[PDB]
């Protein structure tokens, strides 16, 4: 998918077993699937990070289709949750899909010290975000069987970084010329 | 209380976060949690609208990510050599025509907007290699030249005269020479990027080529021919000062090519050419 | 009704009965240049309701394969009434806009497009070396670019839709005054944008101020692809005016 | 040449050069 | 005509043909035939300059010889005009030759930027002036059939200059010695 | 001095150093539409400075045997800047004129020229039964008409100057708006007249409201006839002002 | 609030241009675009009264344009070389008669009035070339001898006592010497051109050689002879405080030829001397 | 010794020489 | 900027530089 705009969408379709997973990424804001946004990117100018993250998700399939969705953050000190029930247990949305397209889930501050590293580095590691099956994906006769979903984040009000740093996100291998 | 913006200053608490304050449970039909992105606008929901929180008294603070800070540190952008090989008249002496997008590092902060208006600091660093063993008496002369004033071509040219340019001499063993620049262009700021041309033709250039001429930094070493040869390098160093900056953009993802411009080179593997890592799948962390 | 809008400019009306607001680009307003910005001393031509006035561009066919459109602004209206003509008669010129896309399908097709209004679009090529896009590329007028189509000359701009035709990722280009046109929900975006550049008054011929982008994101998928779904784009100039006046200049 | 302020705790703000470009980061908000 | 004092003379006549051109020149301050002139050489001290420039020019023919001339003053942005009409349709003076020996044209300050560069660089060039021929130059029978104008320049009260530097209208090739 | 004239219409300014005063037509300066006297509703478009400064036609040779020209405005400005372009984007247009007729000479050469401007200049065809003159023999544009030159087609306008082209005495001309270019005494004429019409605003392509006729009633003599006295005519439009846009219109 | 005076000089608005006003359509018998060049004085005219104007409020300011920024540079004047060849006794010394006429770039400003009067302010950029290897420790004595006084005819005279006359004494390593001089003139100002002799004979001499006696420059090494041989070039630059010029006059035109006068040379195709460019026509921008 | 002024920002304009030709530019105007 | 005391032997505390980290060893009790 890099290289295409899929590489920005999550696939959601008709489901033949219960409580099926959607995708799971980990929540720290430099880490991977995050690095390349921009909220990831001005964080991987900076060595901590603090503050409550924003996940928006907006569904696109058409307007006769609907779909229950469950949004959960996993504090650490744990692994990643295996089943619905298990990332239920934690800090969770469940969105229902209708008229208003956006959701958003907050991931709270939930951490021992009052910063974490911004870089890939365990102790401050903050845990993750996982999405599952509430109910299905229904649609009525002659629909697309399959849609798309948009994932967004951005930082909440008490979101701040500290202790300026040069960026692993871009280099420079050679000279730039004229 | 002025002074107590001056203490506020000495331990940057100037801009502070907002307190995240409790919350309780709710059922009501003000869903803030549902939204549309479509609009354009972010949703403007806080963690105490999705979970009950406590009462926390922030402490943190945004002074160190103010655009004055954020530009405003000292970083290389050109790396200059007298390299004295076998001809002290010709090597001794040499330009550079200015421009701050050699080097990507701090090129690549002050293109995370599109206009920024500022004052700058250079500093530079002269290092003098003892090719031979000795590095005698080194006097090293930098003149700023505006586009327009004559350039030198010979190390004795009349041009070194520097009867109005700004030269800055330094002499070995001396502190890193220093000195600051008013905002420069003739506009009210400087064009970070430009979607524009100097002409209405196919030959016409494209970029901020056509509107970032600052002028040459010639260079010399001012002593005169040594038995034994030196090579001096000289880094400049620029940091930005009394900053403004104006409509913020993403972040250069490939690498750079060449100045004044947004050309990049991609391989057959895409992946390799930008930050973004392969995910095995959808559901591995 | 929040999801109704009716844009009236000079005599032209517009009308939406499935928007998702308007967005004010930056959220200023556009507005005339003042004495205190102002620079160029001759007094200033407004021609009021005759250029700012919504102006239709040709349509564009969107499908499966789609992989973006863009137009660049002043030039996407040069050939245009009034507004055209005292952009080339004209040395300099200032303005604002309103720029309307509209793209309407059914309760039973799914898309989204992303319509994003950049300023100082600097194009890119790709493994040329320092050659930069070549004049005519990045003007071709009410026609604009499709992406994914041209015949390879060698001053072509990059085809990237992914990395937004100039080196930078395209999930990052939100931080631009943006709308996404999402067929379940809306059938329109409205993007009113000041005047942003470096200097009150410049060049409408060798300067484009802002790029219309828009980009598929989601695949216009139905059961009935045989209709065809098109998207169209009204642009409406706001507070034009301009200066220096003298014969009218003839491009390439 | 600089704004001497009291209250005592005086912040004798100093700029000595006479150009504005002279002087150290700003001062924010 | 370089050395001697006929290079500062633009000579006029009866012509056969309608409108014709009499002359033709940058206006941009540091630009060729004008480097030379007093501003001209001030201007070569200094990066950018600013402001209106003021253009004069006196009719020396006797004081029996008529004449009316379209001085015209191009912005940027478009090729030198090439015909009176072209011409006309920029800022201009209708100069009618009389009692009172001189005319003056002002050249506006019409720019994008607040300042211009005063050396020969594209983007900041200021357009052109060209003189034309309103009517003819008639005189009555034993008149000179020819007459020279004089051409002068000068800054208005906007007029300013900025950022100092050496000039390139004078150099040093050897030691100047006693 | 009472013999001397500065004229500046938007960026242009015409002197004169020999006039004989100025005439302003039927007392009335030239003013835009009130909202009493308007009709339609759209909102005007006024160019200002742009289309109300100076436009210099073509010259004319006047010689010991011309016998008259004639211009039809609006008609000689439409191929003007943005005065002209704004007259065929425009179903009405409105506007006022500062007319200066240029001729100079010697104090050895002696002639006269009646200039004059006429409203409602109805041109009659001679000898053709009903056949009135035709649109483009009344839409010469910029060159005018030099009295006593063209080809005989039948529609073609009279061309007897002491009948006024069409049915009066040239004698009484001066009943209309005018002045003299006497050779002896000036150089140049300037009349200014306001818009007159029966209705508020009209069609600038099908209506000429004035026609500007310069006349030689005393005939160019000197005793150095090779040196040619040109006649040129610069008209600045006052106060125009346009009313609903739309294409361009295209004519003949 | 002279204060107010200082906030205007660290911003340099001091001096501000007038601004433009809004002008309209006028038909009048007062033709300012109007007048005769004959009579000596400029057309007042502005753009005001041959266009119509908007209403523009000018920022721009004159303060770098003031005769004491013209002048106000460090300008290189000499270049003074103490050549180590064959003899440490004749060579460890030199002398330049003082003057502001061999170098062409600050010559030519200087120049564009008629009478100056200034303070001065005299930079010393001096540079060893180790010619063998080594500089050892060189001292240098820079010695200001006024008309009249004793002039050093070796390296060890009587005179390099100084006992009255001014000397800098620089120690390699340390900072560039500077010092002031006060206006020195006998007369009220300086001249730049004088059309005068000194005398009334075919004989006597012309211009500004007769009124502008400055002294001599006496230098030397005071390090007393070293294994390895040196060069020692050091450089002198001047710069105008406090400055008053009178007289404006035509700038140089053409290359100077010798000090203290305004001879020239003049080749067989003239165009060459000049920095005249030859237009194709009258019509070729 | 220097002229010391107020309004509060103090501009001490220090001349550290006691010769009138020791000190810098001359102030405009 | 310091914090001028007086009583007269004033006590100039200085802190040149605008960071708390900065300055030296901290008053006890
Ligand atoms: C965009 C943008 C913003 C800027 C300002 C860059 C500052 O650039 C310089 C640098 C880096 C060095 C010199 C310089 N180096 O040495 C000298 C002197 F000491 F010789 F004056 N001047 C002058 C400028 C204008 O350039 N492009
Ligand atoms: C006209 C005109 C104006 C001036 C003043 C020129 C200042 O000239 C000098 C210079 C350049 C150097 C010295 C000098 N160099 O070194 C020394 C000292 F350090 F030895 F005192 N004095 C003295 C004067 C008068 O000279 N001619």
């Amino acid at each position: 998918n890099i290289g295409n705009v899929s590489m920005y969408t999550v696939t959601l379709s008709p489901q033949t077993k219960l409580a099926e997973e959607i995708f799971a990424i980990k929540v720290d804001i430099a880490s991977h699937p995050l690095a390349t946004t921009l909220i990831g990117e001005i964080a991987s100018y900076f060595t901590h990070w603090t503050g409550s993250l924003r996940f928006s998700f907006m569904f696109c399939g058409t307007a006769n289709t609907t779909l229950k969705v469950l949004l959960a953050y996993t504090p650490p000190g744990i692994g990643k949750p295996r089943s619905r029930k298990e990332a239920m247990l934690g800090t969770h949305v469940v969105w229902d899909v209708g008229l208003q397209s956006t959701v958003s889930l907050v991931v709270p501050w939930i951490s021992a010290s009052q910063y974490r590293f911004t870089t890939p580095d365990t102790y401050s590691s903050a845990g993750y975000i996982t999405c599952w099956y509430q109910t299905n994906f229904v649609v009525p006769p002659n629909t697309p069987n399959t849609a798309e979903m948009l994932c967004f984040v951005s930082g909440c009000k008490d979101f701040c970084l500290r202790m300026a740093r040069d960026t692993d996100l871009h280099k420079q291998t050679g000279p730039i010329t004229q | 209380n002025p002074v107590e913006r001056y203490v506020d200053e000495v331990l940057n608490e100037v801009l502070v976060v907002p307190n995240i304050n409790q919350s309780h449970p709710t059922t009501s039909n003000a869903a803030p949690v549902l939204d549309a992105a479509e609009t354009g606008h972010t949703n403007k929901i806080q963690p105490e609208d999705t979970i009950e929180t406590r009462y926390v008294q922030s402490s943190q603070t945004l002074d160190e990510m103010s655009v004055e800070s954020f530009l405003g540190r000292s970083g290389c952008i050109h790396e200059s050599v007298l390299d004295i090989v076998d001809n002290y008249n010709d090597q001794s002496f040499t330009k550079w025509n200015i421009n701050l997008q050699e080097m990507a590092q701090i090129r690549r902060k002050f293109e995370m907007f599109t206009y920024a208006r500022f004052d700058s600091e250079i500093t530079m660093v002269p290092s003098v290699a003892a090719k031979d063993g000795h590095i005698g008496h080194i006097v090293m002369q930098y003149m700023y030249v505006p586009p327009g004033a004559p350039i030198p071509t010979t190390r004795d040219d009349y041009a070194w005269q520097s009867g109005t340019n700004a030269s800055v001499f330094w002499q070995h063993g001396q502190p890193f020479p220093r000195f600051s620049l008013p905002f420069l262009s003739i506009a009210s700021a400087y064009y970070m990027f430009y979607d524009g041309y100097d002409g209405d033709t196919y030959k016409s250039r494209y970029g901020t080529v056509v509107t970032n001429d600052m002028g040459t930094l010639c260079s010399r070493i001012v002593t005169s021919e040594q038995l034994h040869k030196v090579k001096v390098v000289t880094r400049i160093y620029h940091k930005a000062k009394h900053t403004k900056a104006w409509c913020p953009r993403p972040p250069r993802a490939v690498q750079y090519s060449h100045t004044h411009t947004t050309n990049y080179k991609l391989s057959s593997e895409v992946h390799n050419d930008v930050a973004i890592r392969p995910r095995t799948n959808l559901t591995t962390v | 009704s929040d999801r109704i809008i009716q844009i009236t400019r000079g005599d032209s009306t517009i009308t939406s009965q499935d928007v998702a607001n308007a967005v004010v680009g930056y959220g200023v307003w556009p507005h005339y240049l003042t004495p205190q910005d102002a620079t160029a001393i001759d007094k200033p031509t407004q021609p009021d309701t005759s250029s700012n006035r919504f102006y239709t561009l040709d349509s564009k066919m969107w499908n499966s394969t789609s992989k973006g459109w863009w137009w660049k602004l002043p030039d996407a209206l040069k050939d245009m009434g009034i507004f055209g003509e005292n952009m080339f008669y004209h040395f300099l010129g200032r303005s604002g806009y309103t720029v309307h896309v509209q793209c309407n399908a059914s309760k039973f097709h799914q898309g989204t497009l992303l319509v994003v209004m950049i300023p100082e679009h600097q194009l890119a090529t790709v493994n040329k070396g320092n050659v930069n896009a070549g004049y005519k590329y990045t003007h071709p007028g009410e026609a604009g670019r499709e992406v994914g189509t041209q015949v390879e000359n060698e001053k072509q701009p990059s085809d990237d839709n992914w990395l937004n035709f100039d080196g930078t990722l395209l999930g990052n280009l939100l931080i631009f005054p943006h709308q996404f046109i999402n067929l379940r929900s809306n059938n329109s975006a409205t993007l009113i944008v000041p005047y942003v550049n470096a200097v009150p008054m410049d060049s409408m011929v060798r300067h484009n101020n802002w790029s219309l982008v828009i980009i598929p994101v989601c695949q216009l998928q139905s059961n009935n692809i045989s209709n065809i779904v098109p998207i169209t784009v009204s642009i409406s100039p706001m507070c034009a005016e301009f200066s220096g006046a003298r014969a009218k200049t003839v491009v390439q | 040449g600089a704004q001497v302020s009291r209250q005592s705790i005086n912040y004798f703000n100093i700029n000595y050069f006479k150009d504005a470009a002279s002087s150290g980061a700003s001062r924010l908000d």
